[PDB]
């Protein structure tokens, strides 16, 4: 897999998850986040520049979520705190090729995030 | 050399007019855009607003400097003196410390990416400005209590200290302002942005060089403006306090250096907001 996505799964409402997307082969730069709810279409979560300095956020998640980019390890992060039952979706990593704003060249397989009554057991 | 004086005070009053209007309109324009369109829900815009607000209130004091230079007296009492001085000091630190935490925020963003998640939140930005509010209000309350008028036949508005017992607390206060409003800032903003570029230069081809060139140019400019504008007046104040002279040219050069300090505040809306890739869109 090119875009290595992890950090999803079950989380309690008001709980946190740190999503991480890395391209070890260095064939692309993970620079974006998108999510697809069970019914709703593709929704923009957050973006960041190659430099990892300017992070763009969607009004809905701007207040809770925080994105960062590890330029050294070519890794994109998505800190998701105070997670509500509206954030339950399949989160996709958006990567840009090395060779144009908020448009990705490589999409992610998905790291489905669920915000329900059980985060580990009961 | 002679009695006939050159029209330098007219030129100074003209520069002040430009720097005052450019700064007051510029920073008022930035705040308007953030309040009516961006809603400052992100940590980035929170900094941009608080910088614009601080630079908008520092230019407010500027006509008083202009007037005092030409009249060569403060006839507006101690009550206005205490108010005008406190606004001039308070927002100087609020302008410079917000400007420096932007440097620290951009530094952590690149060099400490896991910390950036736990530091570049709207809450954290707000807390950082609440701290910048506290650190400045200390100098603000100091300017309200110590500020006043002195007859030593031209009336002067300044921080008044007791002269008794070979006291030097006037000089002492100026050295504290010089190190906490210039020395530690300049060094924090130089160290943060240099380490930031060094990190990006250590990434392994045309995309890296395109960003590195654009960021280095941006970095050089933002600090160049802070150095070009604050270094003349900080040194002038510090040398006059350790010495100097009270000539006509020496008085003209001082208020030209004063104007440069206000220029930093007037260029910040263009240098940080009207150059922000997110504020334009
Ligand atoms: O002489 C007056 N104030 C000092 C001289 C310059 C300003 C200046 C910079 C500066 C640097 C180091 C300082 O010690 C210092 C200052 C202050 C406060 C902040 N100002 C920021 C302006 C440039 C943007 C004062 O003390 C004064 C007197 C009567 C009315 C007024 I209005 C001012
Ligand atoms: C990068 C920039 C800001 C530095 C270069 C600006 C130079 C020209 C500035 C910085 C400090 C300034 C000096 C500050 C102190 C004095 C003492 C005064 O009695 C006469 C003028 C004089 C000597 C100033 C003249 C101009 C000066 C030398
Ligand atoms: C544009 C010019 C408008 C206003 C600037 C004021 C002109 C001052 C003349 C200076 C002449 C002199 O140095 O003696």
């Amino acid at each position: 897999v090119q875009l290595v996505e992890s950090g999803g799964g079950l989380v309690r409402p008001g709980g946190s998850l740190r999503l991480s997307c890395v391209d070890s082969e260095r064939t692309s730069y993970p620079m974006g986040w998108f999510r697809r709810a069970p019914g709703k279409e593709r929704e923009f979560v957050a973006s960041i520049t190659w430099s990892g300095i300017d992070p763009t956020y969607a009004d809905s998640v701007a207040d809770r979520f925080t994105t960062s980019r590890d330029v050294a390890n070519n890794t994109l992060y998505l800190q998701m705190n105070s997670l509500k039952h509206e954030d339950t979706a399949v989160y996709y990593c958006a990567a840009r090729a090395p060779v144009s704003p908020y448009d990705y060249d490589y999409w992610g397989q998905g790291t489905q995030v669920t915000v329900s009554s059980h985060h580990h057991h009961h | 050399l002679g009695s006939i004086s050159p029209a330098i005070p007219v030129i100074i009053t003209a520069v002040y007019s430009v720097v005052f209007v450019v700064g007051l309109v510029g920073n008022s324009l930035v705040m308007f855009v953030i309040i009516r369109y961006t809603k400052m829900k992100t940590a980035t815009n929170i900094y941009i607003f608080n910088l614009a607000l601080a630079d908008a209130l520092v230019t407010t004091t500027m006509p008083f400097q202009s007037t005092v230079y030409l009249m060569n007296s403060w006839p507006f009492g101690d009550v206005l003196c205490k108010i005008v001085l406190s606004i001039d000091y308070y927002n100087m630190f609020t302008s410079i410390f917000t400007l420096t935490m932007m440097s620290v925020d951009r530094y952590i963003a690149v060099c400490h990416p896991v910390k950036a998640l736990d530091f570049r939140t709207p809450l954290k930005a707000k807390i950082i400005n609440i701290c910048i509010w506290l650190l400045s209000s200390s100098v603000g309350i100091s300017a309200i209590v110590l500020g006043g008028t002195k007859v030593r036949d031209v009336i002067e508005c300044s921080l008044q200290f007791p002269d008794d017992d070979y006291s030097w607390w006037d000089l002492f206060m100026k050295i504290c302002v010089f190190i906490f409003a210039f020395v530690i800032p300049v060094l924090i903003i130089i160290v943060c942005y240099t380490l930031m570029i060094l990190r990006l230069k250590s990434v392994r081809s045309r995309e890296k060089d395109r960003n590195l060139r654009r960021i280095t140019r941006l970095v050089l400019v933002v600090v160049a403006v802070f150095v070009v504008c604050w270094t003349p007046i900080h040194i002038f104040i510090l040398v006059e306090a350790l010495g100097t002279s009270h000539s006509t040219a020496a008085l003209s050069s001082y208020y030209f250096c004063i104007a440069l300090g206000y220029t930093n505040s007037s260029l910040n809306p263009i240098l940080y907001a009207f150059l922000d890739e997110n504020f334009k869109r």
